[PDB]
RNA sequence: CCCCGGCGAGGGGAGUGAAAAAGAACCUGAAACCGUGUACGUACAAGCAGUGGGAGCACGCUUAGGCGUGUGACUGCGUAC
RNA sequence: ACGGGGCUAAACCAUGCACCGAAGCUGCGGCAGCGACGCUUAUGCGUUGUUGGGUAGGGGAGCGUUCUGUAAGCCUGCGAAGGUGUGCUGUGAGGCAUGCUGGAGGUAUCAGAAGUGCGAAUGCUGACAUAAGUAACGAUAAAGCGGGUGAAAAGCCCGCU
């Protein structure tokens, strides 16, 4: 049985956190986490909030073992922008995007 | 007067930005076609 | 009497792009770049049923001249030799039996080479 | 100086086929306590090479 | 029913040696290509490659009519500026021989990836000796 | 449109699309190019031609068995269950009745019929004639027609 | 109400409801645009990127075979609106 | 300064017979316009001759959309409109059937009326790309360490320089 925890809205751009979640992808979940723990990104530590997450799911709501867990989908999707404005010179205003992204592991035994 | 831009309601008179013979480097020998 | 457009123009857009499937970027995509490639689609395939009755007609001729050449005779006097001998077998069949049927090829150069000499 | 042509999602792709990160290969193990570390650091518990280094 | 196309899978090909002694270059390179290409076979398919493969032996030994010897002049460039650089057909002979029979025929080759694949048939050779005895080639008296 | 007449920006110099004013159909919120005003649908008919059409059109209903003739048609009390077992009696569901002056028993009894119109002679006009299955007619009401029609 | 988490944000269960992919960023939920998975192609190859021919591979059929769908090596012609 | 390879003819002159070559012509199948004659039409069919590149522009005939009548009718929670696939069909604009989604509207036929069809106007409004994870992070007066708090401290608090 697969079992899914999401981070939705979390304030990076899916184009930085997908960098790290093509490190995990296909791992078995003790070995993820430690490529989490020693990479020197943000976005490790928001993908490894997440893993985290969805192994404490699979052992709670689905009576899973935690030796046999392997990361099966991890995607990145894109999220709502927030608009702000950048005062530049002369005059002129340029428009600023604050990316979001969804982030979301999906844990199987399977 | 530009008195409604949504864009950039700060700004009224903005053709010091584009319009090249009417920026602060704008130099008169480029119009040298004379 | 108001008339909204989105349901009419949303299938006239939908029916271009279900014919500009395959093509490549925006060709497949966006639709002011697939119609102008469905219609240069349009063009070439009119040009093309008129272009396929001459690249075949130029494959068969090459077949048959390859396989006269193998009978020693070139293609000009084996078309003369047939018509002499009054035989209207055009030129798809006699590149199919020199592919297919080599005997029977054979048997038509000795026709061909008969109402010549 | 600036594009005559908007580039393609394939030429986006094409330049970050070199952006991809490299994972850390062998965490060593502590001969005394048995902790996972990188290669010539401390652990987290202040263990280096079999001793206690930092007694925090 | 569909006219019949060759099938690469299934093409058969041979082998063949030819000595080019006292030979006209160009009379003999139109001879060489159309063997290559397949124009021979009545299984002739213009987008598959059906020829023959063709061992050519003293490449050093072809002949030129008229004052072609000393007047024929190969030219190419080298991509730097000021890089056209010339020679005679004696010095092609001279120094690299089995080139003039190449450059020949790749002249009368389609161009395109499947006439490279037509030109790495054929192998020539600037003495009369060929090391493709295991292939058995068949002497063509062309 | 309310709006001022003031040009939103300047003729040249900005890089962009020439603008007059804000109210002009090409801008969203502008005006409506060619929006239109209160009309009178109403056509001529000549009367010759009302009259012609008429009588093709009672030619018809005799010609497709439409039309009843009878010299009674009233009711009693203006009551709705009166009439409605009264056209029962007749095989009458929906059906146009033309009496020669109106009773207010029958004008009040058929007010709630929602298949059922009572009219006087004078009243007629083509397309009832034409909606309506059955047309009945009283005697005193059909030779208010004929004098009608010439 | 339980669990992960910073007594967070966010999520997974449970429960309500006809429906929660109706969960308050809430009816329906198109397109541009951005991803994950799968089949095929692609690292000796030159151009409006299609069209005509066409091998191989994969998946469905149904048979004493060769049709359907996807991909498209190679090749003729071809300078958008 | 043959399109190239190459050519002593694969060049030039004269004569001759073959063949290739176009959307030209012929063959086979189909559609339409304008004439002529007729199984007889009631305005359609049959036979025959001929015609069918097209801008500006003139003439003819249609498709579809919203609204009104026909309609207190007809279809629809045994699933309407919309969305998304597939199959069939017409010369075309199009039409019909059906799987999934959707959850309450839709509308034949023959007429009537138009805010009736969009790729362009440096069109207008919203959304989203590209350059690109690039430039920059606002005075070159400057920081270093220990302790505390905290999920986490180069930037907060305390202390010493
Ligand atoms: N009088 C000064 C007005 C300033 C205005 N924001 C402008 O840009 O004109
Ligand atoms: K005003
Ligand atoms: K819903
Ligand atoms: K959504
Ligand atoms: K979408
Ligand atoms: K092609
Ligand atoms: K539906
Ligand atoms: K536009
Ligand atoms: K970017
Ligand atoms: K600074
Ligand atoms: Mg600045
Ligand atoms: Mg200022
Ligand atoms: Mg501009
Ligand atoms: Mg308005
Ligand atoms: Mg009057
Ligand atoms: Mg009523
Ligand atoms: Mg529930
Ligand atoms: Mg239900
Ligand atoms: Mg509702
Ligand atoms: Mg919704
Ligand atoms: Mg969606
Ligand atoms: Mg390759
Ligand atoms: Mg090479
Ligand atoms: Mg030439
Ligand atoms: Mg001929
Ligand atoms: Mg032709
Ligand atoms: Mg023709
Ligand atoms: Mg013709
Ligand atoms: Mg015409
Ligand atoms: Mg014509
Ligand atoms: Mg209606
Ligand atoms: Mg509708
Ligand atoms: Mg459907
Ligand atoms: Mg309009
Ligand atoms: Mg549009
Ligand atoms: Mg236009
Ligand atoms: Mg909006
Ligand atoms: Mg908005
Ligand atoms: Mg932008
Ligand atoms: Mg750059
Ligand atoms: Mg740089
Ligand atoms: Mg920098
Ligand atoms: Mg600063
Ligand atoms: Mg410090
Ligand atoms: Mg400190």
């Amino acid at each position: 049985m697969e079992t899914i925890a999401k981070h939705r809205h979390a304030r990076s751009s899916a184009q930085k956190v997908r960098l790290v979640a093509d490190l995990i992808r296909g791992k078995k979940v003790s070995q993820a986490l430690d490529i989490l723990t020693y990479t020197n990104k943000k976005a490790a530590v928001l993908v490894k909030k997440v893993l985290e997450s969805a192994i404490a799911n699979a052992e709670h709501n689905d009576g899973a073992d935690i030796d046999d867990l392997k990361v099966t989908k991890i995607f990145v999707d894109e999220g709502p922008s927030m608009k702000r404005i950048m005062p530049r010179a002369k005059g002129r205003a340029d428009r600023i995007l604050k990316r979001t992204s969804h982030i979301t592991v999906v844990v199987s035994d399977r | 007067m530009e008195n409604n831009s949504r864009t950039m309601p700060h700004i009224r008179r903005t053709t010091h930005i584009m319009k090249f013979a009417h920026r602060n480097s704008f130099d008169f020998h480029f119009f040298n076609a004379r | 009497a108001r008339v909204k457009r989105g349901v009419i123009a949303r299938a006239r857009h939908k029916k271009i792009l279900k014919q500009a499937k395959g093509y490549y970027g925006a060709r497949s995509r966006v639709y002011r770049v697939a119609f102008q490639a469905v219609i240069k689609a349009g063009q070439y395939a009119y040009r093309d049923r008129r272009q396929r009755k001459r690249q075949f007609r130029q494959l068969w001729i090459a077949r048959i001249n390859a396989a006269a050449r193998q009978n020693g005779i070139s293609y000009s006097k084996f078309i003369n030799g047939l018509k002499k001998a009054s035989v209207e077998i055009d030129r798809k069949i006699l590149a199919d039996i020199a592919v297919f049927d080599k005997v029977a090829f054979t048997a038509l150069v000795e026709k061909a080479k008969a109402a010549l000499a | 100086a600036v594009q005559q042509n908007k580039p393609t999602r394939s030429k986006r792709g094409m330049r970050r086929s070199h952006d991809a990160l490299t994972a850390v290969t062998s965490l060593s193990v502590d001969k005394t306590s048995g902790e996972k570390h990188l290669r010539h650091h401390i652990t987290a518990d202040g263990y280096y090479r079999g001793r206690k280094v930092i007694a925090k | 029913m569909k006219t019949f196309t060759a099938k690469p899978e299934t093409v058969k090909r041979d082998w063949y040696v030819v000595d080019a002694t006292g030979k006209t270059l160009g009379r003999l390179a139109t001879e060489l290509a159309r063997r290559l290409r397949g124009k021979h076979k009545a299984e002739y398919t213009p987008h598959v490659d059906t020829g023959d493969y063709i061992i050519v032996l003293n490449a050093d030994k072809v002949a030129v009519t008229g004052n072609k010897r000393t007047d024929k002049v190969y030219y190419h460039h080298t991509g730097h500026i000021g890089g056209i650089k010339q020679a005679t057909f004696e010095e092609m002979i001279a120094r690299r021989p089995e080139r003039v029979i190449e450059i020949a025929v790749k002249g009368m080759l389609p161009k395109g990836p499947l006439g490279r694949a037509m030109f790495r048939k054929l192998k020539v050779y600037a003495g009369n000796e060929h090391n493709h005895a295991a292939q058995q080639p068949q002497v063509l008296d062309i | 449109v309310t709006g001022s007449g003031k040009k939103p920006w300047r003729q040249k110099g900005t890089g962009r699309a020439r603008s007059g004013s804000i109210k002009s159909p090409i801008w969203r919120s502008g005006g409506v190019t060619f929006a239109a005003r209160p009309q009178d649908h109403s056509q001529k008919v000549n009367k010759k031609m009302y009259r012609g059409a008429l009588k093709s059109i009672l030619s018809e209903l005799v010609r497709q068995d439409r039309l009843i003739v009878v010299e009674k048609f009233s009711v009693e009390a203006p009551k709705t269950k009166l009439l409605a077992q009264k056209l029962k009696d007749m095989a009458l569901e929906d059906v146009l009745i033309i009496t020669g002056e109106l009773d207010e028993n029958l004008f009040l009894a058929a007010r709630n019929l929602h298949k059922v119109d009572v009219r006087d002679a004078t009243g007629i006009d083509p397309v009832s004639l034409i909606a309506f299955d059955k047309v009945v007619m009283t005697a005193d009401a059909v030779k208010q027609v004929e004098e009608m029609l010439a």
